[PDB]
């Protein structure tokens, strides 16, 4: 009645059964680096 | 006279999903009054001699003298038979066997994935393992090849 042929293994990304597939994948959001920086500090205190 | 031996079978090595067929050497066993194996008659049995059903896994055709099957996960590991061998003067000689059967040595990893659905009830064919062997040959021959062991039948379920 139906064959469908379908990768897997190192074809993870390809599928060969014609089914017409209209699936467009989104982009991934840019995450924002954190870089954490400590450099040392002088008293506040000296203001006061 | 009574049959004698001279070369056992180990054992056999099987796959799950995958159709296995043997064929008994001429030297592996002897009589003074037959001296070849085709001669001679050669039956496959249990522990309790008693014969393969027609449902086991595993069968044997003595006139075309070839065992075969295609084992199930259910059935992975160790198995024990016997091979009798009788002769025109009624009396048997006996060898012992052992038979290891494997998982799939791919096991998921495979890079192809081939899947069909089929029409009609899958019990008869499942609880067949003529209809399972057919199948597996038909495969072969559909892809115009001739070692039917080439298939690997992973999974079948009812729909
Ligand atoms: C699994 O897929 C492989 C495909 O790679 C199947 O093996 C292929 O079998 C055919 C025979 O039917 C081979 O054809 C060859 O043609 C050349 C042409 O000159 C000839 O020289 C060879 O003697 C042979 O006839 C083909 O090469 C072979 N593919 C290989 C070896 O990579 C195999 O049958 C499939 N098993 C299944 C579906 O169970
Ligand atoms: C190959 O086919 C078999 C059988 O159709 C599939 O195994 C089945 O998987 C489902 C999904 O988990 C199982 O359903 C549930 O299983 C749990 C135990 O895992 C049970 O407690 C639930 O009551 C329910 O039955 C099902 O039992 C299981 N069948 C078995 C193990 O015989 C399998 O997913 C298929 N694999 C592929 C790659 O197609
Ligand atoms: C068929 O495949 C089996 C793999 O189990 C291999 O041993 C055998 O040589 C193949 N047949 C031929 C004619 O090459």
């Amino acid at each position: 009645t139906s064959i469908a042929i379908t990768g897997s293994g190192s074809c993870r990304h390809l599928q060969f059964i014609p089914v017409a597939p209209p699936g467009i994948p989104s982009s991934v959001t840019p995450p924002t680096e954190v870089p954490d920086r400590d450099p040392e500090k002088s008293s506040e205190d000296d203001v006061y | 006279q009574r049959p004698e031996l001279k070369n056992h079978i180990d054992r056999v090595d099987a796959w799950v999903g995958t159709y296995f067929e043997v064929k008994i050497p001429s030297d592996t066993f002897y009589d003074k009054e037959d001296t070849t194996t085709d001669k001679l008659k050669l039956t496959l049995k249990l522990r309790e001699q008693q014969l393969v059903g027609e449902k086991s896994w595993v069968q044997f055709n003595s006139n075309s003298q070839l065992m075969y099957g295609l084992p199930d996960s259910s059935h992975v590991g160790k198995h024990e038979y016997f091979m009798h061998a009788t002769d025109k003067g009624g009396l048997s000689a006996v060898d012992a066997f052992e038979i290891h059967v494997h998982k799939r040595p791919q096991g998921d990893k495979a890079p192809a994935r081939f899947k069909a659905k089929f029409v009609g009830d899958p019990a008869p064919v499942v609880n067949d393992i003529h209809k399972k062997i057919a199948l597996v040959k038909k495969l072969a021959f559909a892809f115009g090849d001739r070692n039917c062991s080439t298939v690997t039948l992973q999974n079948i379920t009812r729909g």
